Protein backbone atom coordinates (compact mmCIF):
# COMPACT_ATOMS: atom_id res chain seq x y z
CA UNK A 1 0.00 0.00 0.00
CA UNK A 2 1.22 3.52 -0.98
CA UNK A 3 1.31 6.41 1.56
CA UNK A 4 1.72 10.35 0.77
CA UNK A 5 3.04 12.13 3.91
CA UNK A 6 1.79 14.89 5.16
CA UNK A 7 4.14 18.13 4.39
CA UNK A 8 6.10 17.79 7.86
CA UNK A 9 6.41 14.31 7.98
CA UNK A 10 7.64 14.79 3.92
CA UNK A 11 10.25 17.40 5.14
CA UNK A 12 11.61 15.23 7.75
CA UNK A 13 12.30 11.85 5.50
CA UNK A 14 13.96 13.85 2.78
CA UNK A 15 16.27 15.61 5.62
CA UNK A 16 17.09 11.89 6.12
CA UNK A 17 17.83 11.47 1.88
CA UNK A 18 14.33 10.44 0.53
CA UNK A 19 13.78 11.27 -3.53
CA UNK A 20 10.30 10.03 -3.50
CA UNK A 21 6.58 11.91 -2.69
CA UNK A 22 4.79 8.56 -2.67
CA UNK A 23 6.05 5.62 -0.11
CA UNK A 24 5.38 2.33 1.53
CA UNK A 25 5.30 2.34 5.18
CA UNK A 26 8.28 0.47 4.92
CA UNK A 27 9.98 3.14 3.66
CA UNK A 28 8.69 6.02 5.91
CA UNK A 29 9.96 3.03 8.77
CA UNK A 30 13.29 3.12 7.13
CA UNK A 31 13.77 6.96 6.75
CA UNK A 32 12.79 7.68 9.99
CA UNK A 33 15.33 5.28 11.63
CA UNK A 34 17.64 6.80 9.24
CA UNK A 35 16.78 10.51 10.29
CA UNK A 36 17.20 9.31 13.78
CA UNK A 37 20.27 8.19 13.42
CA UNK A 38 21.68 10.89 11.16
CA UNK A 39 20.42 13.11 14.03
CA UNK A 40 21.74 11.68 16.66
CA UNK A 41 18.09 11.31 18.09
CA UNK A 42 18.68 8.42 19.87
CA UNK A 43 19.91 7.94 23.86
CA UNK A 44 23.74 7.42 23.60
CA UNK A 45 23.67 4.88 26.64
CA UNK A 46 20.48 3.27 26.03
CA UNK A 47 19.74 3.74 22.63
CA UNK A 48 16.37 2.24 22.46
CA UNK A 49 15.33 5.48 24.05
CA UNK A 50 14.66 8.34 21.21
CA UNK A 51 15.28 12.15 22.71
CA UNK A 52 12.99 14.43 20.17
CA UNK A 53 12.35 17.64 22.20
CA UNK A 54 13.84 20.25 19.98
CA UNK A 55 13.89 19.03 17.16
CA UNK A 56 11.28 18.65 14.55
CA UNK A 57 10.40 15.47 14.53
CA UNK A 58 9.17 16.13 18.30
CA UNK A 59 6.73 18.24 16.98
CA UNK A 60 5.13 15.35 15.17
CA UNK A 61 5.25 12.86 17.43
CA UNK A 62 4.16 15.53 20.36
CA UNK A 63 6.18 14.00 22.80
CA UNK A 64 9.75 15.09 24.17
CA UNK A 65 10.70 10.96 23.91
CA UNK A 66 9.81 7.72 23.36
CA UNK A 67 11.16 4.15 23.47
CA UNK A 68 11.34 2.03 20.22
CA UNK A 69 10.12 -0.70 22.38
CA UNK A 70 6.82 1.32 23.44
CA UNK A 71 6.27 2.62 19.74
CA UNK A 72 3.02 3.60 19.92
CA UNK A 73 3.29 7.58 19.48
CA UNK A 74 5.29 6.85 16.80
CA UNK A 75 2.75 4.93 14.98
CA UNK A 76 -0.07 7.30 15.89
CA UNK A 77 2.14 10.11 14.70
CA UNK A 78 2.26 7.80 11.47
CA UNK A 79 -1.74 7.34 11.42
CA UNK A 80 -1.85 10.96 11.24
CA UNK A 81 0.41 11.99 9.07
CA UNK A 82 -0.07 9.78 6.38
CA UNK A 83 -2.45 9.65 3.57
CA UNK A 84 -3.17 6.58 1.81
CA UNK A 85 -3.32 6.42 -1.64
CA UNK B 1 22.40 -2.96 22.08
CA UNK B 2 22.86 -0.27 19.14
CA UNK B 3 20.09 1.85 18.08
CA UNK B 4 20.17 0.44 14.36
CA UNK B 5 19.90 -2.82 15.74
CA UNK B 6 16.61 -1.84 18.29
CA UNK B 7 14.59 -0.13 15.00
CA UNK B 8 15.25 -3.32 13.00
CA UNK B 9 12.94 -5.16 15.06
CA UNK B 10 10.15 -2.74 14.82
CA UNK B 11 6.89 -4.24 14.01
CA UNK B 12 5.92 -2.03 10.53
Amino acid sequence: TQVHPRAPLLQILKVAGAQEEVFTVKEVMHYLGQYIMMKQLYDKQRQHIVHCHDDPLGELLEVGSFSVKNPSPLYEMLKRNLVIL
Amino acid sequence: ETFSDLWKLLPE
